[PDB]
RNA sequence: GCCCGUCGCUAGUACCGAUUGAAUGGCUUAGUGAGGCCUCAGGAUUUGCUUAGAGAAGGGGGCAACUCCAUCUCAGAGCGAAGAAUCUGGUCAAACUUGGUCAUUUAGAGGAACUAAAAGUCGUAACAAGGUUUCCGUAGGUGAACCUGCGGAAGGAUCAUUA
RNA sequence: ACCCACUCGGCACCUUACGAGAAAUCAAAGUCUUUGGGUUCUGGGGGGAGUAUGGUCGCAAGGCUGAAACUUAAAGGAAUUG
RNA sequence: AGGACUUUUACUUUGAAAAAAUUAGAGUGUUCAAAGCAGGCGAAAGCUCGAAUAUAUUAGCAUGGAAUAAUGGAAUAGGACG
RNA sequence: CGGUAAUUCCAGCUCCAGUAGCGUAUAUUAAAGUUGUUGCAGUUAAAAAGCUCGUAGUUGAACUUUGGGUCUGGUUGUCCG
RNA sequence: UAUCUGGUUGAUCCUGCCAGUAGUCAUAUGCUUGUCUCAAAGAUUAAGCCAUGCAUGUCUAAGUAUAAGCAAUUUAUACAGUGAAACUGCGAAUGGCUCAUUAAAUCAGUUAUCGUUUAUUUGAUAGUUCCUUUACUACAUGGAUAUCUGUGGUAAUUCUAGAGCUAAUACAUGCUUAAAAUCUCGACCCUUUGGAAGAGAUGUAUUUAUUAGAUAAAAAAUCAAUGUCUUCGGACUCCUUGAUGAUUCAUAAUAACUUUUCGAAUCGCAUGGCCUUGUGCUGGCGAUGGUUCAUUCAAAUUUCUGCCCUAUCAACUUUCGAUGGUAGGAUAGUGGCCUACCAUGGUUUCAACGGGUAACGGGGAAUAAGGGUUCGAUUCCGGAGAGGGAGCCUGAGAAACGGCUACCA
């Protein structure tokens, strides 16, 4: 018997599987950024939800509290290092305002498309 | 195989505990020594962690101590006259701890004679001066003189022949003897 | 519930290895050995000058007090040389955030130096296993009566 | 289990040996020795992991066998020797000397320490008793039984074994206002001064400790090891001197002292 | 319009159930009780101390108490020491026989049912004042729903007689 | 004995919603998503079923306690128009 | 640092404790990630920061508080002090 | 849904959802404010014992120093150095 | 990660469930299946039964070498190299697997052992083994015994009987070896303050009695006992005592006791120094042992609190231990753990006792507004078990089962 290393899920399928507006939005996001499946949007939404649970938990805590300072500025520095959160809004209250499209935008796919060396999103893929 | 664990006993409430963890080796209990008198025969038993134990069945002679002047002598056990737990051992002459036995009592007698010389039951100048400095302080009580005249001393064993293998004890003396002789007169 | 005779049973009752010399002419009562259990617990003078024996006395016997110290109320003083103490407490059920009155019955061994009766609150201390169920020795009778200190009414 | 246990699974090893939870089913169980295995440190862990002088078990065995390791002036050729707190590990090759003292994160840190002071060791007094024929003796935390000690050396005290003859060189008396180390619990590695020692009649003495940064905590007396007088430690304290900087302060240290 | 019950047919479910059933397991009265352990004995054999008299041929390194020698060797006899089989009493007690008891499965003639299936039959109780208002408790009766008696209740078909 | 005014307690009653309810309606069935005064009993779809079994009470009648197997997509409450 | 008396709780703050793995969570380009406790930097001539923290809501131990909730004093004075 | 025009059965075409995964069965969790301590209902929908007394359990009126003045220590927002 | 929708009706508002929905380190199964990393995996019913093969043996320069095994060459008159086999020593009680039994049982957190055993590891630890010492092996005491050489038996098994040698850190014995001091017993004298030639025992280990193991603080008189010095008034001034919260603790002392434990008759390397120049005197680094006390790995018990459903289980337990007392036995040790004699007690509506668990406990998993519900056979910690039962040898540690004995299947 050897110590296990923990596998863990990275997405969460939505509750209502046949929401028309939600399905159309998911197809819009898949076609805009050349996503292979709709599991990609689920994964980005799950990452956003984890970040957001952390953000709201830190918000609940009192201002000028060591936990608030340490973990809040850690999360903000990580997100601005990723690039999704602009340097203007390093406040931990705009961190709740991030949308799934923001993390979609920082994908290497969309970055290669932006730089211009790939003239199409599917070409970037 | 004789266990001494608490599982087989009922709970304090009274429920019958179900069987669990068939009894171990660190819970064992061995047979009683139920020692006797005569023809010294001590059997070694190898207990937990070495530590040789000695069963002392059939033991005839042992050390006995006198508390008043505090002197110990090897002497013979001659029968058991009272046992505080079960008179059955007395009838069977089984010798265990706290039993009351009779003593040949001679070694104490001539130790007294060479020590004070009061001629119970009825020289160099150094010994004479020792006795003079003593100045008859040996005013030991009357009942011990009574069984000295009888010749057999009343002693209570204090060693555990079942475990140690020895047969050591001390003579009844003072109110001790008093108590037990009343009990003996109850037997008489 | 205590016999007038200082030894009543068939075996003699002595404190082991404390010896009074009969050949000596001091003629004091006896040589009674005692100790203090510590923790700032006062040995009772009834044990100090008493004549009982009680092998399992925290103050005069071989047993030593160490470990838990429990305060309870006497629920049964009417079995020989031992006491049954009711310890009440509140178990906290968290699913309701509510407490639950509960009680346990702790057997113990009260020395003859103490005069106990039903209803006395008692401080008791841990010791060696004395019997199958008793593991505590009564160390203090805090409330001797509680509400029976004054009984009569004669103005 | 019927009898002693001779295997230590990797997850069951103390989190201060702080091995890799993968790459092995078991962990080095320290053999019986001068220290509790929960508190000690096997030589294989100290060499293969802490020092990386070796690579695996065979290399550690070859190192120990040729008598290059010297624990407290003795060879100790067994792989899982429990080299515990304050022991001295000498390697004549690289002429290096280590003394095991917890870094404030609470771990057996590699402390390279000078040869001159490596001649001696410090120890906590755990018992003062009278052995046969009326000879007084003192038992330290290593289990060293030092015969004929100073008559006013008491329990919980500290002493300075010369580690060559193994006798009594000097000692420090436990009392308030004295530099002290912590050897267990949340306050591992912390160094301070004894402000008060509340007695607590009946057991489990506690002492309050205030360090140089003027922070205060409280620890059990079993968990305490007097190390010297304030401003004058009797040993060479490790880097950081066990101040226990806050996590935010540690982040500020990472940011400030930074060059790449 | 809607629906009530008896009897009639089919499939399933469950129950009772004489058979004084059957199996398993649990305990357990009573009677046996392997084997180990302890103990009482016992004493094949192995041995050591002994002078216990021989042949040995300096079976001492001086025909002889060898100027004996861990000398050849058994009748010795004693004293030990170890000591197998066997064996006295316990003790732990597996397990066997015998009944008793309980629990679960297990059949089982026959009996009383309940469902679903609704195009059988006899009536038409209820829903309207259901054409005898309804319903409840209790008792009797009868192919069947139901009827009747005595107390209630409106969920009544009256919130109302100072007309 | 009435008449007028007031007060305590009781069976009650009229109006009203400014409150509550699915409403019929309730001055309590209010002070309940702005949810906590104390406290006891009961119900978790309908049927099987207040049946069987096991207790317990009873002379008896029967009372108290009291399921499941199985079946079913409804049964039921108030009110609106015919 | 010693004798001395200690009303006792319930409650609540803080701390020591509640093994590692797991959950949370800091750092870290495993090519990203699940993960892992790694790694990073020299001129390439040995120099290095790490392996963070928190929570467990019960039982026990210590500690500060005295509202809320409970018990006990002095009524025969056998009460408190000198 | 299927009774001679089947958007529901068997097929062809088109399309939809997830996608190297998807479909079923049982179990279980959220949905379940359908277990309700937070947080359920009892007039008629299921549900207030026929009523009263009563041990245990649960709960239980108010009251016992509240004020002030000064000095002084940290933490803030102050105005600016 | 605070959400609802279809269905009772001609139609409505409800109560209500059915159904839908999304999970699931929850499996099974169906249809498909290209890659990299990663990985569960005969738990559910049957802790049902097992062929076959492995799963524990071990040698360093340092316990024993005469393999009639190998090397016989640069190291070789006892032996040295390598090394089968066997004796010796040690482990085999770790690990691995399963969850059958078990509902204050295990287990978790928290205590205790001033209530006990503990191979090993680590640190210390002993002159006395003399017993009348003016006659002994201490320059080394004895006998077996495997391996082996040969004879067999049985159909076979890790079956071994007879004969012949042979060894030890195996089994037995046993020697030095000081001094000192303390206890005891006296060939005498000289009138007290009596004080002295001299003789035996005392290491440790065991057992039992007794003593010391103190301690709040300044002075007295007196009587007796009677000790030192007396500069003959009398002064007595000096008394040593460790630890905890507590002890009869640690320890010391006296008397004794033992079918008398230990106190090195053991190995490797280097073999130096002194010259008393001989095999003489000494002499280093280790390896194994070895008594006791510690320390460590532990092991046993042990305090408080915490467990799922059930009253269609309300009283349960005690002649056969049920609660307590005492003494004894046994235990490593406390303990009705067992026995003898006494007392009649202990638990319970705060759910005892009984029944059920398709129940091993826990760390944890799924699920997620908050509160919770369900699961936890399994990677870690504990417990239990080896077909069901009992019994036991060896050891420090087993009621072991890849150890034995017996019954049942
Ligand atoms: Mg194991
Ligand atoms: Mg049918
Ligand atoms: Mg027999
Ligand atoms: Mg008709
Ligand atoms: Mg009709
Ligand atoms: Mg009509
Ligand atoms: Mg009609
Ligand atoms: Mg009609
Ligand atoms: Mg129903
Ligand atoms: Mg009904
Ligand atoms: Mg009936
Ligand atoms: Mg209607
Ligand atoms: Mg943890
Ligand atoms: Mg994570
Ligand atoms: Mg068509
Ligand atoms: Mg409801
Ligand atoms: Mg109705
Ligand atoms: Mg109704
Ligand atoms: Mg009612
Ligand atoms: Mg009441
Ligand atoms: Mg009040
Ligand atoms: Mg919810
Ligand atoms: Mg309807
Ligand atoms: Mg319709
Ligand atoms: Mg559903
Ligand atoms: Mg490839
Ligand atoms: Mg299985
Ligand atoms: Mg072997
Ligand atoms: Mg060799
Ligand atoms: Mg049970
Ligand atoms: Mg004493
Ligand atoms: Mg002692
Ligand atoms: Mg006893
Ligand atoms: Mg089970
Ligand atoms: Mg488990
Ligand atoms: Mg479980
Ligand atoms: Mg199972
Ligand atoms: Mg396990
Ligand atoms: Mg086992
Ligand atoms: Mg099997
Ligand atoms: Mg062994
Ligand atoms: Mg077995
Ligand atoms: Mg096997
Ligand atoms: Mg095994
Ligand atoms: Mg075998």
């Amino acid at each position: 018997p050897r110590a296990p290393r923990t596998y863990s899920k990275t997405y969460s399928t939505p509750k209502r599987p046949y929401e028309s507006a939600r399905l159309d939005a998911e197809l819009k996001l898949a076609g805009e950024y050349g996503l292979k499946n709709k599991r990609e949007i689920y994964r980005i939404s799950f990452q956003l939800s984890k970040i957001r649970r952390a953000a709201r938990d830190l918000l609940t805590r009192d201002e000028k509290d060591p936990k608030r300072l340490f973990e809040g500025n850690a999360l903000i520095r990580r997100l601005v290092r990723i690039g999704v959160l602009s340097e203007d809004k390093k406040k931990l209250d705009y961190v709740l305002a991030l949308k799934v499209e923001d993390f979609l935008e920082r994908r290497l796919q969309t970055q290669v498309y932006k730089l211009g060396l790939a003239k199409s999103v599917h070409h970037a893929r | 195989g004789i266990s001494r664990d608490s599982r087989h006993k009922r709970a304090a409430t009274g429920a019958k505990r179900a069987q669990f963890r068939k009894k171990r080796k660190f819970e064992l209990g061995r047979q009683a020594a139920n020692t006797k008198i005569g023809t010294k025969r001590i059997h070694p038993v190898r207990t937990r962690g070495g530590n040789q134990k000695f069963r002392a069945l059939r033991i005839e002679t042992g050390n006995f101590s006198w508390a008043s002047e505090g002197v110990a002598r090897k002497t013979r056990i001659t029968g058991v006259v009272y046992h505080p737990s079960n008179n059955e051992l007395v009838r069977t002459n089984t010798l265990t701890k706290a039993a009351i036995v009779q003593i040949d009592a001679t070694p104490f007698r001539q130790w007294y004679e060479s020590h004070y010389g009061q001629s119970l039951g009825k020289t160099s100048k150094n010994t004479e001066r020792k006795w003079a400095a003593r100045a008859a302080e040996a005013k030991i009580e009357h009942a011990v003189d009574s069984q000295f005249g009888a010749g057999r001393l009343y002693a209570a064993i204090s060693s555990r022949p079942g475990q140690s293998g020895r047969c050591d004890g001390y003579i009844l003396e003072g109110e001790e003897l008093a108590f037990y002789l009343r009990r003996l007169t109850a037997k008489k | 519930s205590t016999e007038l005779t200082v030894q009543s049973e068939r075996a003699f009752q002595k404190q082991p290895h404390i010896f009074t010399n009969p050949k000596a002419k001091a003629n004091r009562k006896t040589k009674r050995w005692y100790k203090n259990v510590g923790l700032g617990f006062k040995t009772p003078k009834t044990a100090i000058e008493g004549s009982y024996i009680d092998k399992k006395c925290p103050f005069t016997g071989l047993v030593s007090i160490r470990g838990k110290i429990l305060t309870g109320t006497v629920v049964s003083t009417r079995m020989h040389r031992t006491i049954v103490i009711r310890r009440d407490y509140l178990h906290y059920v968290p699913k309701y955030n509510r407490y639950e009155k509960r009680h346990k019955n702790v057997p113990a061994h009260v020395s003859p130096a103490f005069r106990v009766q039903v209803g006395d609150i008692v401080t008791v201390g841990q010791c060696r296993p004395i019997s199958k169920t008793v593991r505590f020795n009564v160390l203090k009778v805090a409330s001797a009566t509680g509400k029976a200190n004054k009984q009569f009414a004669k103005f | 289990a019927r009898g002693p246990k001779k295997h230590l699974k990797r997850l069951a090893a103390p989190h201060h040996w702080m091995l890799d939870k993968l790459s092995g089913c078991y962990a080095p169980r320290p053999s019986a020795g001068p220290h509790k295995l929960r508190e000690s440190l096997p030589l294989i862990v100290f060499l293969r992991n802490r020092l990386k002088y070796a690579l695996n078990g065979r290399e550690v065995k070859a190192i120990l066998m040729q008598r290059h390791v010297k624990v407290d002036g003795k060879v100790r050729t067994d792989t899982t020797f429990p080299a515990g707190f304050m022991d001295v590990i000498t390697l004549e090759a690289t002429n290096e000397n280590f003394r095991l003292v917890y870094d404030v994160k609470g771990r057996f840190a590699v402390h390279r320490i000078t040869d001159e002071e490596a001649s001696y060791k410090l120890a906590k007094v755990k018992k003062v008793q009278l052995g046969k024929k009326g000879i007084p003796y003192v038992v330290t935390h290593d289990g060293r039984t030092i015969r004929y000690p100073d008559p006013n050396i008491k329990v919980n005290d500290t002493v300075k074994v010369d580690l060559a003859t193994g006798t009594i060189t000097d000692f420090i008396k436990f009392d308030t206002g004295k530099l002290v180390y912590v050897t267990g619990g949340r306050n591992l590695g912390r160094v301070g001064t004894i402000v008060h020692r509340e007695r607590h009649e009946g057991g489990f003495d506690l002492v309050h400790i205030k360090d140089s940064l003027e922070n205060t905590f409280v620890t059990r007396l079993n968990n305490v090891f007097v190390i010297g007088e304030p401003g004058r430690p009797w040993i060479s304290l490790p880097k950081g001197k066990g101040i226990k900087l806050t996590i935010s302060e540690e982040r500020d240290r990472r940011r400030a002292q930074h060059g790449l």
